[PDB]
């Protein structure tokens, strides 16, 4: 209805007027992301403009997904569309996209390095499974869950960013990590990187090279059982194969008494507990959703509404699977961006 | 059942 253009370092924000006091908050090969006062709303929004929506058909295919995903989940543990629209006023001369989406205060980041007890740990991490578990229910496997896109409000609730996907290896599971395929549980490997990063305030598994980073899963963790290492296409096998043997430390050892709230005791066993359990490098041996979400050090924070919340739809499988021209592709987004 | 109504991002 009216624009107003902000610089931005090198990019120019051609937003709606609502949208004032716009500074960068982030960016990346996603795009560039900025905090912004909704004044319709009078609330705080992100606004991201697209990075080249329409340079070829790959970042093309990558802005319709990022929208009709959107538009397969609605829940209180995922950050929501509120909004998209582009400075053009047809077809032809549109390429510009914004997506407006929910704020927050603060990814969680900060919040690894504090020092919390069981109520505010199980509590986030409680609603971390909540939106993992409505994302698998629409058909969506994150496959990129870490810190610094899952975000954080000072009143303790918590969302979950894109999805995935969307450097980042730390956190991924080791059936990616080594080109195995993955299903749901993958984002539950992420959990206990996240959650065993939160008790002990470091990276669990650093490097710098994926070659590095099964060094430490090994030394940590243990060598994998021999079963396991036939499934692996022969090249990863006969590397992983003929690394050092180890038993692993064990979870007691990785994670004892002394870095938790305490008794307190109960309870950090029951920590201990999940922890043992999500961080499984089979994952036909490590736990679901489902089970990480009935296990007694998150279940205390149980609500169905929460929980069996249904997507407003499960996400076409494929369409995946479809290409359109970049005159087709256009059409498509122009649709959604002004979608009223 | 009363979850934490605040988190110090202070
Ligand atoms: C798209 C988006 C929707 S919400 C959100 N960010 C957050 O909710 C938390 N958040 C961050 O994490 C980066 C640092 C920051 C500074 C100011 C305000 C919020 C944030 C983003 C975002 N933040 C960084 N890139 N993208």
């Amino acid at each position: 209805n009216q624009f107003y253009s902000v610089e931005v370092g090198d990019s120019t924000f051609t937003v709606l007027k609502r949208y004032q006091n716009l500074k960068p908050i982030g960016s990346g090969a996603q795009g560039i992301v900025c905090a912004a006062y909704d004044a319709v709303l009078d609330r705080n929004v992100a606004i991201k403009k697209l990075s080249r929506p329409f340079q070829n058909q790959t970042h093309a295919k990558r802005a319709y997904r990022e929208l009709v995903l959107m538009k397969c989940v609605n829940h209180k543990n995922i950050i929501s569309l509120l909004n998209v629209f582009t400075p053009q006023k047809t077809l032809e001369e549109f390429q510009d996209v914004y997506l407006v989406m929910e704020l927050m205060d603060a990814n969680l980041c900060q919040v690894i390095q504090m020092e919390l007890d069981h109520e505010r740990m199980s509590y986030l991490l409680y609603q971390m499974l909540c939106g993992i578990k409505h994302l698998h229910s629409a058909g969506i496997i994150h496959r990129d869950l870490k810190p610094s896109n899952i975000v954080v409000k000072s009143d303790c609730t918590l969302k979950i960013l894109d999805f995935g996907l969307a450097v980042t290896r730390y956190y991924r599971a080791p059936e990616v990590i080594l080109g195995m395929g993955y299903k749901e549980n993958v984002d539950i490997w992420s959990v206990g990187c996240i959650m065993g990063e939160m008790v002990r305030h470091k990276i669990l598994f650093p490097g710098r090279d994926y070659i590095d980073q099964w060094n430490k899963v090994i030394e940590q963790l243990g060598t994998p059982c021999p079963e396991f290492m036939k499934k692996l296409q022969p090249t990863v096998r006969n590397y992983v194969e003929n690394r050092p043997k180890y038993a692993g430390l064990t979870f007691p050892k990785l994670f004892p008494d002394s870095l938790f709230p305490a008794h307190n005791k109960l309870k950090a066993s029951q920590a201990r507990d999940l922890l043992s359990k999500m961080l499984v490098i089979d994952p036909a041996k490590r736990i679901s959703v489902d089970d990480a979400l009935q296990h007694p050090y998150i279940n205390v924070w149980y609500d169905p509404a929460e929980v069996e919340a249904p997507p407003p739809q499960i996400y076409d499988k494929q369409l995946d699977e479809r290409e359109h021209t970049i005159e087709e592709w256009k059409e498509l987004i122009y649709k959604e961006v002004m979608n009223s | 059942p009363k979850r934490p109504t605040t988190l110090n991002l202070f």
